[PDB]
């Protein structure tokens, strides 16, 4: 037979393999962009969807 | 490779870099097309000024 659910059944367990990091996802490595305007506000194509 | 850019805004200066240094370390050849300038004709004895 194949095991039963934690959660189907009414019984408290107290051990668990609980999945996790290994190290903090906060690298401090944050995405940055450039930016970079249109050269002429006159020249944009608003149009077209 | 003979790129050509018809116009140079929008372009990341990182990628302008880069393409210049294609064109001195694979010989590409680049034409902008969107360049305006004048022109002197110095003779040798003046040099670039």
């Amino acid at each position: 037979q194949v095991g039963i659910p934690k959660l189907e059944v009414d019984h408290i367990s107290f051990s668990n393999v609980v999945s996790m990091m290994t190290a903090n996802i906060r690298t401090g490595d944050d995405m940055a962009v450039e930016r970079v305007n249109p050269d002429d506000v006159r020249a944009i194509n608003i149009r077209n969807a | 490779v003979h790129m050509t850019i018809n116009e140079r805004a929008g372009m990341s200066k990182l990628v302008a870099d880069n393409i210049i240094a294609s064109v001195i370390k694979s010989n590409w050849v680049v034409d902008i097309l969107d360049i305006e300038y004048t022109a002197e004709v110095m003779t040798p004895s003046e040099g670039y000024t």
